[PDB]
């Protein structure tokens, strides 16, 4: 227990490695008692998808899916902090600062990465102090920081050729292109020579906040300068790629982070770099970061009083805030009747009674009408929808069609394909027509194995609703080996008396 | 209806239905899905199969653009209707002439309007369930059948036509067809059609929004019926001088307080009063005596009524109070200016009452002179004037 | 300090206030232009200090829909017992998540309406705050938290009327609020329990319906015409 | 399409030998490890179809030729276990080790011809 909560109370984060993982914390602790592992600390399973599940074996991943159903069981812990390490760091000083995260990420690099290790060796041992190897602990400065001018990594055929570079290459291709105004130290090698390890886009992405803060004002005229607009802005927006999108979003809101000297505003130090802020708010929306996208938004609107109310619109209706889809009023029509009773779910003012009207008058609908039947709770009147959809093939989808499939107990529609990643619907589906056909048939080891597959292939998506089926594979076990009392569902509840903010995604179905 | 069709096409999936019964049909004619071939015109019907046949003719007859074929289909099924002596067959008969005139007339193809024979009576005159039923809706299948093909459209005015379901929804709403979701289901088909056939901007937009407003807020979603009508009336419309409207949406505005006495008074009210003489009918007197209902119920609220009494209340001890200290003469001047703010907002809030209270109790007179089917109110005015 | 940095072209906060406070015995039209001329010059720079000043995007959302339900929950709670004074320094946002936390409840129960100007708007929502929540006006998070607020509330009426009423029946509860003290707040025989009472069934009473009662209630703070008369200064 | 050949299948003209041996095989893999559905689905439409075959269209091949479905080949013996130990078994396939002993021929004709693979590796090349 102690070894449990000591390995939470401090960062220990560094478990990041999958080959390292399946040795660390997630083989032994399944060989630990059950007793013992109901004992440990709830953190362990707090970040269920944060521990990289690259490498590990089939029956380890059985184990965690078992554990991890019997820890949502009992106190649910979808809840989790919304907030990380803020980016601004804190004139000479500022530019010891730059230089500073510089060498603690190379040194981080060498301690991390044999080849590749010696030459970040030989890349710092690349002279001249200025108070900055202070931070790095001394025995380094005085081992590899009189020092030997020949580079102990390649001996002229040894260095690597630069190759297999990352798919994110255009960031080192800007570091490059960026470093060569003013070079204080072949760190340009760790880009142009040193870029063999997918580093690549690790370092790259790593300091190229810093080198444009250093780029900016770094004179009192620099083409540079606008090198760093130009490139920010083809950045933006770009094709065949949404990872190049994301970095350079990375970096705009970096750059806008920092303090900016004799800035009068921080408003305008987020204008630092002259940019368009509306192009990246609808690039954000299609990166999918929507809080991202708003804030966007909101500092466009700030500086220019001129949002997009489309995108506003497009934004606020994917928000995962539940109080959203209200912040813009769209002017009532009978489409924004429909679209705003679908949201609510609700019998009052029927969702029901307009897409009845709808459907006739001919006045998306076709996934909206049956998603309003299902919410509202007329299960049969979503089967009969349903049905008639599939007679006129004008649903053509195995999504919706398949919400129905199990929660009207029809099992004589196919299941989905079970190596497909496949939505939660589709997903309960085939759980359920396995379990009830296992119940007519009776094999347990069957089901069992056929769960276990199941459960395999869902964690590396990602997908929020990953530890729900977790939930639905434990218990569904316990009811099913069980040779008498069968329960395992509400007492929790009970126990809650309420919803507990569970929200939506904790308790649905 | 929509709902009750994908439920019988499932049920004939099932193979459970028998698709020769009435339910099917009522529902093939409702949503004009002219596949499901008839039931035999000697083989003896109910009233749905034989309304689905007569309109599945008139769907053909449209289709090709006959007036004579037509009239063979329809007097073959009325020869055979009377000797069972079924109560429902004078109704069938109701159908058969109201679609002879449509298909004779080259205008106005329709007969009294059906509306008017529910506003003579100036009620749902409760005749009997059988005797209010079912044929609003073969009108306006009808109606849309008439231009199902525009090679039997051949001209624009009839596209005018076509849009005069604010008559057939005035009647269905207030209830021959003895619904209301029918009734907004239509609105929403006159606001498709108007959006798919002609201009975008005229006067007949303004009436159909007008109508489906009234439909949403007897739905009770009152919010949403006030926008609607909000977003079509408070507008640069064309020829904007709609009265009754606004009366109503006046009236709904003070029902919700979604908008401030004041300015719905001026904004909403004033203006329907301002595009007046020239609807001098029984909806004249019904705009001036919603509006006399609005200004009562601003005058009757309880709460604020309270206020005003206990502000009258310190506007008179006021007044004793000034008496008293004229007889701190700094004191006197301070409380001097405080009162007379107090006396001031008395002035603008005495005259408000006086005025709502006088044109409340006008038009109150007026709903009674202009029209006699609103009588029980003059008690009511009574009951606001000697007091 | 924001709107002293974000904006200094336009007139500092001690300027605009002084000439509002200039007027106190006109009509309601001058105040309300004058309002209209104020509030044009001072831009609403709140939204500004979430944003950029807080952290990454996540959470300056999270802090942001914090606010709205905090401040609308305040809000609702405020009207449904007659919480009077609502000063910027009487309201507490914390740096850590952003709720807003209802210092100096002292006057209370109609006591604010009893004040030599009347505070008319049920909760301050002026045009700072309104931006607070962002882009968005008072509108999405706000007001759906306001109706939830209310229904919950309307659904506790017993048990929440019985509270204030042994509050009534406790003789330390004084549900009456000298003038004079109620004079100083600003510048800084009958039992009224049963009319207090009265009024909180009143403002929980389900004649009009929560959905268009919350929206009046969003309308009267919003709208000028009353926030023009709520009091010189207190913004 | 699967539900409309089964409903096909079975009705005595459809579901005939003439069919390729193993196609049931593959059907039965389908349905029990990627559908793994046996409602209607698996030991109930394609036992039904076995049966059918077993019975209709039995010992009479469309074409006597190659042995096409005959019984003479053990591959319809191999696929009639695997059948048998897939009806909701654990290791339902439970096949392993056919011993061929080379009767199954995985190279085409002219295997000769194609042994081209001498000159697999081309000159300077790859």
């Amino acid at each position: 227990i102690e070894v449990s909560n000591k390995l939470f109370e401090r960062g220990h984060k560094r478990i990041a490695m999958n080959n390292y993982l399946c040795l660390y914390f997630w083989q032994v602790l399944d060989a630990c008692p059950r007793n013992v592992l109901h004992s440990l600390s709830l953190e362990i399973w707090k970040c269920y998808k944060a521990y990289d599940i690259t490498e590990f074996p089939d029956s380890l991943k059985l184990f965690f899916s078992d554990i991890m159903g019997w820890n949502f069981f009992k106190s649910p812990e979808i809840a989790d902090l919304n907030h990380y390490i803020p980016k601004t760091d804190p004139y000479e000083e500022s530019k010891l600062i730059i230089w500073k995260l510089i060498c603690q990420k190379a040194c981080s690099l060498l301690f991390k990465y044999i080849l590749l290790d010696s030459f970040i060796e030989d890349c710092i041992r690349m002279q001249e102090l200025r108070k900055f190897l202070n931070f790095p602990k001394d025995s380094i400065i005085y081992d590899s920081d009189t020092l030997v001018s020949e580079e102990g990594s390649f001996q002229w055929v040894k260095l690597q050729p630069t190759n297999f570079d990352s798919l994110s290459n255009w960031t080192k291709e800007e570091t490059l292109k960026l470093l060569n105004m003013m070079g204080k130290s072949s760190t340009h090698s760790l880009k142009l020579l040193s870029t063999y390890m997918v580093f690549s886009t690790s370092i790259i992405q790593y300091i190229i906040h810093l080198i444009l803060l250093e780029f900016d004002f770094n004179g009192n005229n620099k083409k540079q300068k606008e090198y760093v607009t130009q490139l920010i802005l083809s950045g933006l927006l770009n094709k065949n790629t949404n990872s190049i999108r994301k970095t350079c979003m990375n970096i705009l809101l970096y750059l806008r982070r920092q303090l900016g000297h004799h800035a009068l505003n921080p408003f305008e130090a987020n204008y630092w770099v002259p940019i368009n802020y509306s192009v990246a708010a609808s690039t954000a929306y299609d990166c999918h970061l929507y809080e991202q996208s708003l804030l966007f938004l909101t500092i466009h609107n700030t500086k220019t009083d001129e949002l997009d109310i489309t995108l506003l619109s497009d934004i606020l209706s994917q928000l995962p805030c539940p109080d959203a889809y209200y912040g813009i009023k769209r002017e009532t029509s009978f489409k924004n009747i429909l679209l705003k009773a679908v949201h609510e779910k609700r019998s009052p003012l029927a969702i029901s009674y307009l897409d009845a009207a709808n459907m006739y008058r001919s006045n998306g609908t076709k996934m909206m009408f049956s998603n309003t039947l299902n919410n509202a709770g007329f299960f049969s009147l979503n089967e009969f929808y349903i049905d008639s959809l599939k007679a006129n093939d004008a649903i053509d989808e195995c999504s919706e069609v398949y919400a129905s499939a199990w929660r009207m107990q029809k099992w004589d529609i196919p299941p989905l394909s079970l190596d497909n990643k496949t939505t939660k619907d589709c997903l309960v589906f085939e759980v359920l027509h396995a379990v009830h056909n296992y119940a007519i048939y009776g094999n347990y080891l069957h089901l069992e194995e056929y769960i276990n597959k199941k459960l395999l292939l869902i964690n590396p998506n990602e997908e929020p609703d990953s530890l729900l089926f977790y939930a639905l594979a434990y218990d569904l076990k316990f009811l099913i080996r069980c040779n008498q009392s069968q329960f395992n569902i509400l007492q929790l509840l009970k126990e809650n008396k309420q919803m507990s903010s569970q929200l939506h995604e904790c308790f649905q179905l | 209806f929509s709902l009750n069709e994908f439920y019988i096409d499932s049920l004939k999936a099932n193979d459970a239905i028998d698709e020769c019964s009435n339910e099917v049909y009522a529902s093939a004619w409702r949503m004009q899905k002219w596949d499901i071939p008839p039931l035999s015109l000697d083989n003896k019907t109910t009233k749905d199969c034989l309304v689905f046949e007569v309109l599945h003719a008139v769907h053909n007859y449209a289709i090709y653009g006959n007036y004579l074929h037509l009239e063979e289909y329809i007097n073959k099924k009325l020869l055979l209707i009377n000797p069972n002596e079924e109560p429902d067959s004078l109704l069938f008969y109701a159908l058969a002439y109201d679609l002879k005139f449509l298909i004779r007339c080259n205008q106005s193809q329709f007969n009294c309007d059906i509306l008017q024979l529910l506003k003579e009576n100036k009620q749902m005159s409760s005749q009997l369930h059988e005797c209010f039923q079912l044929l609003l809706e073969i009108r306006n299948v009808l109606l849309s059948l008439l231009q199902s093909h525009k090679q039997l459209d051949l001209s624009d005015d009839l596209a005018s036509f076509r849009k005069y379901y604010i008559l057939e929804l005035l009647k269905i709403s207030e209830l021959i067809v003895d619904n209301l979701q029918n009734a907004f289901s239509v609105a929403m088909l006159s606001d498709a059609l108007y959006r798919k056939f002609d201009l975008a901007d005229e006067n007949l937009k303004h009436d159909i929004d007008f109508l489906s407003s009234k439909i949403l807020w007897q739905r009770d979603e009152k919010i949403d019926a006030i926008g609607m009508l909000s977003e079509s009336l408070s507008k640069t419309n064309s020829s904007i001088f709609p009265s009754i409207s606004y009366a109503y949406l006046g009236n709904w505005l003070y029902t919700t307080k979604s908008e401030k006495t004041e300015l719905v008074s001026k904004n909403y009210f004033e203006k329907s009063l301002s595009h007046m003489s020239h609807l001098n009918a029984k909806e004249k007197a019904k705009i001036y005596c919603m509006f006399a209902q609005f200004c009562d119920n601003n005058y009757s609220s309880p709460d604020l009524t309270e206020d005003f009494k206990r502000m009258e209340k310190l506007y008179f001890e006021k007044k004793n109070d000034i008496q008293q200290l004229e007889r701190l003469k700094n004191h006197h001047s301070r409380e001097m200016s405080s009162f007379i703010i107090d006396e001031r907002e008395y002035l603008r809030m005495s005259t408000f009452r006086s005025k709502m209270l006088t044109q409340s109790i006008t038009h109150y007179l007026k709903c009674l002179s202009e029209s006699d089917e609103n009588d029980v109110l003059i008690s009511r005015c009574c009951t606001m004037w000697l007091s | 300090s924001a709107h002293k940095v974000y904006h200094p072209k336009e007139w500092s906060l001690s300027t605009c206030r002084k000439l509002i406070a200039e007027k106190q015995m006109e009509d309601l039209e001058t105040r309300l232009k004058v309002y209209d001329l104020v509030c044009r010059h001072y831009r609403p720079v709140f939204r500004h200090f979430f944003l950029e000043s807080y952290a990454d995007p996540v959470q300056w959302f999270t802090t942001q829909t914090n606010y709205a339900r905090s401040t609308a929950v305040a809000s609702v709670l405020g009207h449904v017992l007659g919480l009077g004074d609502r000063h910027g320094q009487n309201i507490l946002i914390d740096k850590t998540s952003g709720e807003v936390i209802h210092i100096d409840l002292g006057i209370a129960f109609e006591q604010g309406k009893k004040l030599p100007v009347p505070e008319c708007v049920p909760f301050r929502l002026t045009r700072d705050v309104v931006d607070g929540m962002g882009i968005t006006g008072v509108e999405g998070v706000f007001r759906r938290c306001m109706e939830f607020t209310l229904e919950t509330l309307r659904r506790e009426e017993d048990s929440l009327l019985s509270v204030l009423e042994v509050l009534r029946y406790d003789p330390l509860f004084s549900w009456l609020i000298s003038p004079l003290r109620r004079m100083k707040k600003q510048k800084m025989g009958e039992s009224e329990a049963e009319r207090a009472i009265l009024k909180v069934r009143q403002k929980l009473s389900s004649t009009l319906s929560v959905e268009a009662s919350v929206g009046e209630l969003i309308r009267i703070a919003q709208d000028p015409s009353y926030l023009a008369l709520m009091f010189c200064g207190w913004s | 399409i699967f539900p409309f050949i089964k409903q096909q299948f079975i009705l005595f003209n459809d579901y005939s030998p003439m069919l390729s041996y193993e196609a049931i095989d593959y059907w039965k893999s389908l349905y029990i490890l990627l559908n793994e559905n046996l409602f209607v689905g698996q030991s109930s439409f394609k036992s039904v179809f076995l049966k059918w075959l077993k019975w209709h269209l039995y010992h009479l091949f469309s074409k006597e030729g190659e042995l096409p479905f005959f019984s003479f080949t053990d591959s319809s013996i191999i696929i009639f276990d695997l059948l048998m130990m897939i009806f909701y078994r654990p290791l339902s396939l439970s096949y392993i080790t056919t011993e061929i002993r080379s009767p199954f021929e995985r190279n085409l004709f002219h295997l000769k011809e194609a042994w081209p693979v001498t000159l697999r590796f081309p000159y300077t090349t790859d």
